[PDB]
């Protein structure tokens, strides 16, 4: 206490306050960034899919492994997570929603395993015993698909030698600067996603060398993409998340100024009175 | 009187322990206040989740105050307190909510609250 | 002429109106001009030739990709890198390698990493909530 | 007229006015610790032509004289808010503030600008400088917080960028 | 101030450490003793000075402690080192 | 009396330089903390190398502290002491490791003092 401790304190919160206004900042413009990197995304993958649609669905199909509902024995995950703190419960809220679906599959006796996309889920899973089978970390703000195509080879390997029987990606999905949500959704078995050819009855491709060869490449490109669209998604909601936290926390620095400065001048007062009446009732 | 060689090992112990976890939850109060729970360690969070239940189960209710606040008052004995400190501690009554813990006498009064919310 | 969109999985590397590309198929060398019957092919690395209207020709560097046509539609889905067995295979070991000897990578932002030290070392032994009496 | 850290005059008068036993006053400064800057300072004025014509008995007539004060004052690391400097900084007409930081990191002279004002404002500054000035004053004093929050972020916006280079430039 | 003038050391008593559980709580940071090294026995001499380093980049690092999943190994190995020899 | 007028360009230029160096180490301090050494450019890590380098070159061993350490006291002058640090800066010591600078005194003792080491 003592009006020169005090005002030290104040003085450090309110360099504190910059430091968090400023994080707000450069994360809201990143948010536009990531989101515009988000945006240039969708082609390859609708147009990839329209592709899959007629060649795969078709009036006619082609037995792949990857189309049809086989018995569950064992999950995999690929989860994607921050490598930034400071992103408030966003990595929390979204491994609690895997622990619990993974609770769910493992009260029927299905084993699981995990793939780990950033280095926040590779520490929490090391910690609550996950069976991390590979991992990609680094990332940072420049997530790039060379770099994916590790974790999701292990797992597509891993699924065509029939020791995975479904395949789940686990990321935030970005809706509006204000709301994201954590989601599981599945792709393999690939889903049943409408995409009717019937229309395109009127034409059909010159396969070179054979549809066979062509949809096996197509099926394990497009699952590689709808990872890659998911590592976006989440960058661009971490960088909302930390945005309105940053905002938040400079809300609180700003109000603990008014209780600092209500205590800082009661000292000064006081300080000022005992000065006062030591001096004036120590003549005479 | 607060020594091992009064109160014997394992009430000194335990009261050791209770201001060690109630200390390192004032550490905390200045982060938690700017940053928001989130940005804790994972372990923290359970610091700050066993402190805020001991800090309940401090409270108990007295028979003379009953005048203001109906409940009728308890008497606890000290062999019944180290037990239920020790508990909390040791994480045992980890998932009760902390409200069971509020004004109750001994840990079975908190472990049957929590049954009607 | 013909539309002709390159894309990758990331960005977009091409969009125009196109007199014709002669392209290195994987069953060998292919060339699209107009009209083309709907075909769809996987291709190899390398130049790909581009001749846009009014003729003025510009190459791209392709890694590999598949190129589809449709009536008046063609698309070639470029990729970032050789796609191969032989170096997948070297990806995962090393993914398989990381989740082992636990190691991890450190993030490459400079920016947050001064921004939290700072933050870090303003935040500590402020023990402001013991001084305003706020209870909490 | 140039009063060399009235910071200084106000102790030795603190000394000479207890060692008469006369009671004391905030901070211990003599109870009319302000009454001794003021009388001084309140001197420091443009007198028209009319007092100097009537003081003078007429031998100069056109004439308007003046005193121009430039009083020092020296603050504890940075302190506005102690006794004496509020007492001044409630007398005068503006004050031209020093920063240590600017001094120590090498901008010499170290005026703070934003903090610092002059009350009478453009009436004292000839017409040329009035119009260069004008805004040289609050566009630094928003480089200054811009390029603070510049070390948080690499990769700025190039119409932030123009900014800072030109705060850059004129600091 | 008057005894802290006079004296030749001090050893300062927190009581933040004592409530940590830190006992006896002198603070070793502010704590000083200007007969100092010339009072040990030179083994205690030996082997404090490393005592005293450990400390002091523990003290330097230890702002870090509340963020320190974020940390790198190659300080981690320090901050852990200083909290055992506490 | 820290000015070029009087201490001559030279000595006001040294001792600029010294002041840069330290205080982009500071800098550079709580990067290397949250990142480590590896992410630092060539030239960051050039820096920072001789920033410790001067820091450490700063000690000395004084003939009436001969009795705390016990080792002998050293007088060095003003030549000397720009010369080393000047040579610090330009890099002409690069190639000591970092304990050589340390305690020696002058500039060519701490080019003695590394071949031991």
């Amino acid at each position: 206490a003592g009006a020169k401790d005090i005002r030290s304190k104040i003085a450090s919160v309110q360099n504190t306050q910059k430091i968090t206004k400023a994080m707000e900042m450069v994360a809201a413009s990143k948010m536009r960034k990531s989101q515009d990197r988000m945006a240039a995304s969708r082609p390859y993958a609708e147009t990839m899919r329209k592709v899959i649609g007629h060649l795969a669905h078709g009036n006619l199909e082609y037995k792949h492994p990857y189309l049809e509902d086989r018995d569950v024995k064992r999950v995999g995950y690929l989860v994607v997570s921050t490598d930034r703190g400071l992103a408030g419960g966003l990595n929390i809220n979204l491994f609690k929603k895997l622990l619990a679906e993974m609770k769910t599959w493992t009260d029927k006796g299905v084993q699981a395993d995990l793939a780990m996309i950033g280095s926040k889920g590779v520490s929490f899973f090391n910690s609550v015993g996950g069976n991390v089978v590979a991992q990609v970390t680094g990332m940072g703000d420049n997530p790039s698909l060379s770099e994916l195509i590790g974790p999701v080879k292990v797992m597509l390997q891993a699924y065509d030698e029939g020791r995975l029987d479904k395949l789940y990606i686990v990321s935030n999905k970005f809706i509006n600067t204000m709301s994201q949500v954590p989601t599981i959704s599945q792709l393999l078995p690939l889903p049943a996603s409408d995409d009717d050819d019937l229309k395109h009855k009127s034409w059909d491709y010159l396969y070179e060398p054979d549809p066979k060869a062509l949809l096996d490449t197509l099926l394990r490109r497009y699952v590689e993409s709808q990872v890659y669209q998911g590592v976006v998604e989440n960058l661009a909601s971490e960088q909302a998340a930390r945005m309105v936290a940053m905002k938040a926390a400079t809300d609180n620095g700003g109000s603990l100024i008014k209780e600092l400065q209500l205590v800082y001048n009661k000292a000064r007062q006081a300080s000022i009175t005992q000065e006062l009446t030591e001096i004036v009732s120590g003549a005479a | 009187q607060l020594d091992p060689l009064v109160v014997g090992q394992e009430h000194y112990d335990t009261a050791r322990g209770v201001q060690s976890i109630l200390q390192r939850y004032q550490e905390l109060k200045d982060i938690i206040a700017i940053l928001g729970m989130d940005e804790l360690s994972e372990e923290d969070k359970l610091v700050v989740a066993r402190a805020r239940k001991i800090q309940r189960f401090l409270s108990q209710p007295f028979f003379v105050a009953e005048v203001f606040t109906g409940s009728p008052g308890k008497y606890v004995s000290l062999k019944d307190t180290i037990r239920g400190f020790k508990g909390i501690m040791e994480g045992e009554y980890d998932h009760l909510p902390e409200q069971a813990f509020y004004m109750v006498g001994s840990i079975e009064e908190a472990v049957e609250k929590a049954k009607k919310l | 002429t013909y539309h002709l969109d390159v894309v990758s999985a990331e960005q977009q590397m091409f969009s125009g109106l196109v007199e014709k590309i002669q392209v290195t198929g994987s069953e060998g060398e292919l060339g699209i001009y107009p009209g083309h019957a709907p075909l769809l092919t996987a291709i190899k690395p390398g130049m790909i030739r581009i001749v846009k209207q009014h003729g003025h020709e510009e190459f791209i560097y392709l890694s590999g990709g598949i190129l589809e046509v449709q009536p008046g539609n063609v698309t070639v889905l470029a990729d970032t890198a050789i796609r191969g067995q032989d170096l997948d295979e070297a990806r995962a070991m090393e993914a398989k390698r990381k989740a082992e000897e636990h190691i991890s990578s450190s993030h490459g932002d400079v920016d947050y990493a001064q921004a939290s030290a700072e933050l870090a070392k303003a935040i500590a032994q402020l023990r402001v909530i013991e001084l305003t009496k706020k209870a909490m | 007229i140039i009063y060399d850290d009235l910071s200084k005059q106000a102790v030795a008068y603190r000394q000479i006015s207890l060692l008469l036993r006369r009671p004391p006053g905030r901070e211990a400064f003599p109870g009319d610790v302000f009454y001794l800057h003021s009388r001084l300072l309140e001197r420091a004025a443009r007198v028209n032509a009319e007092y100097v014509e009537a003081f003078t008995k007429g031998e100069v007539k056109g004439k308007t004289g003046s005193l121009t004060a430039l009083p020092i004052i020296e603050t504890q690391a940075g302190d506005v808010s102690a006794f004496v400097p509020t007492n001044v900084i409630s007398i005068t007409d503006g004050q031209i503030f020093l920063e240590t930081n600017l001094f120590n990191a090498g901008i010499r002279p170290a005026v703070n600008p934003g903090i610092s004002v002059s009350r009478v404002g453009g009436a004292a500054q000839t017409k040329i400088m009035k119009k260069l000035s004008g805004g040289i004053r609050t566009a630094l004093a928003q480089y200054r917080e811009l390029a603070a929050f510049s070390q948080f972020a690499s990769d700025l916006d190039d119409a932030t960028r123009k900014q800072l280079d030109h705060g850059q430039k004129v600091t």
